[PDB]
């Protein structure tokens, strides 16, 4: 039926409104024209979407062995974002974990490629030292 | 009928608590929560169940000597006997290596006779080390 | 009443994809297979369940330096949300040694309230390294 | 209606021998143990699970060379096939360091439309290391 | 009701005596007044306490790879005591994990504080040595 | 009843024929007499026996981290059969668990056991050497 309202459990033809983003489906609605019951997440709770969820989710802690640091705060409708410090890079393990790692600095060195979000700073070595995987290393 | 599944409470850093009030976790037909413990309402065999994953990363060498024991167990209190009998447990042991992090997951259930009114609880050791999330860390039962 | 056990299809080497039609996996009273997904039947009470074991060999040095990342996951897609939900997972962290084989198994479980008409997915981060046989790779579900 | 929950015997060093006679172990409804095996009382499915718990301490160098292949299995012999097949099995390999004790756990449980007469019973890979206790070394399945 | 008694399953009122360390509830007591069939634990069971169990439990093995060996064996009322061998001082890894370890015989310096049950003996080394964590190396 | 025969669930005293290796049984026999409905393992799939089994079972991948190669390739009544390649030993870790080595040559020695199939090659080093654990290394 209307995409933005959803079928009720117990009665086929009475596509109830859907809850928006923050809320979550206390009750279905009543009967058509009726206001379907959405309350407010808890503080720790949220939901991000059209949704007819009985319960909220978690906001994310994010993964202190990974060095990661939280950006923003979790709110009822967007979910905690981690990341690292500026001057650190990130390396991924899996779609959605993530390592943060210190920049190179290029010690004996001129920096050829700046840091970037996903990728550690290039070095080139003065003459006399060896680039031994990302730092200078004297013959 | 009566079933639970609980979650580790990810906004408590320093203790394991569970809750039934977000995610998928619930509770329904005569389960309850007290004490942080699940209470069992009425006589009858249970599939007990828990999960627990913990994660570290040694930032000195002295962290690097040692090793960390990890352990997660599910006991009893029934008003049969005074005393926490573990009803299941598993255990661990971690050698961080220094800069390293380390991941472990560690899961366990089995099938018990229980009592009305026993008391199911979970203990563990290596709590500053879990990965607090509903899909790494819960606890649950349900009768068969 | 409806059930399902599945197996890691051992013929497919770089993917994982589950199969009911060989060894001790099958298929009863409404549970189906459609794009690798189990697909709910009826609402209600279900016990979801899977096993992974991986194994490898670093042969260089190179592959001994950074280590392994190997997850394991069970997902849900409800019409009550338009994302993917992870129900269970387990994860690990593994450091290979020059020429010595590891050896690695993570087990899940637990009990959800699902929705007739959900489905039930796995993701495996670390496909190239699973054990696939019937006792080592597999998946299920059972109504309670 | 029918179920076990079994212990491996603490009093057997070098044997694995379920038992149900202490702490929480049981039999109902038509389970029993013959040759240390279970012995299924009627068509059905059945969820049957296990757990061991192994560990070790290296004392001398020579210990420390060649890793430890750890392997848990529970098999099936029914009368529709004159062999023994695994329906669940665990592994992992460990590399001991001189004289840093290592604990590791495993578990699995799955559920399989079983005959009536079947047996299930367990092989493990390791004996002389298991944790002997309730808590960490059990066995059994209930009808679903 | 009477502490030393507890309620029959089948029958509210009818408060049985509970049975004593060394026994198991074998059958509930047939009726007010009437004794309850206690058994005497099999060797390897024990129960040490008031309890109405329908087993007995499991004697503990000591955990051989902490070095622990078994002070007092069990008993149908006791269980299983583990512990070190004299000389040896115990590391509790949790409220019930403890690994047995030989204490320091302070060589090459002097005994500051003995050995106890759970700590190293404290050694002070001789001039022209460094304690090292519980050794004395020459400098 | 008859070696070569099962029993049919639903009614005793009708012994169905049983079937062959490389076939599993689709359903049971209809009466006495009647053939019971037997069918080819889809490639993949394997029996090497006398069975009543509904599915067919896996054919078996060898362990590549064990450096094992297939020798014979799976057949509807035959299961993989893995080893090594020759010039290499199998090591048992379990009764079904071996991994490949490769055979010493004994270099700075002679052969004095040739390589076997379970074992590695004995060498006896040249005046000079010691033989330290498989190997010759020079004083």
């Amino acid at each position: 039926c209307p995409q933005g309202k959803y079928i009720h459990p117990q009665n086929n033809s009475i596509c109830c409104t859907k809850c928006h983003k923050g809320t979550y489906l206390y009750n279905d609605c009543p009967g058509p024209g009726q206001d379907t019951d959405c309350r407010e997440c808890e503080s720790g709770s949220f939901t991000a979407s059209e949704n007819h969820l009985r319960h909220c989710l978690s906001c994310s802690k994010c993964r202190k062995e990974m060095g990661q640091v939280e950006i923003s705060s979790c709110t009822v409708d967007r979910d905690t974002v981690c990341g690292c410090r500026k001057n650190q890079y990130r390396h991924y393990w899996s779609e959605n974990l993530f390592q943060c790692f210190n920049c190179s600095l290029c010690l004996n060195g001129t920096v050829h490629l700046s840091c970037q979000e996903k990728q550690n700073t290039v070095c080139t070595c003065h003459a006399g030292f060896f680039l031994r995987e990302n730092e200078c290393v004297s013959c | 009928k009566p079933a639970a599944h609980l979650i580790g409470d990810p906004s408590k850093q320093n203790s394991l608590l569970w809750r039934a009030n977000t995610d998928r976790a619930f509770l329904q037909d005569g389960f309850s929560l007290s004490n942080n413990s699940l209470l069992v309402p009425t006589s009858g065999i249970y599939f007990v169940y828990s999960q627990v994953v913990f994660s570290g990363k040694a930032y000195s060498p002295k962290a690097t000597s040692s090793p960390l024991y990890l352990a997660h167990e599910v006991q009893l209190f029934s008003s049969q006997y005074p005393f926490h009998v573990p009803l299941l447990s598993s255990q661990k042991m971690v050698y961080p290596g220094l800069q390293e992090p380390w991941l472990h997951s560690m899961y366990h259930g089995a099938a018990f006779q229980l009592t009305q009114g026993d008391q199911l609880s979970t203990h563990t050791d290596g709590i500053p080390h879990l990965v607090l999330s509903p899909s790494t860390v819960f606890f649950g039962a349900f009768a068969l």
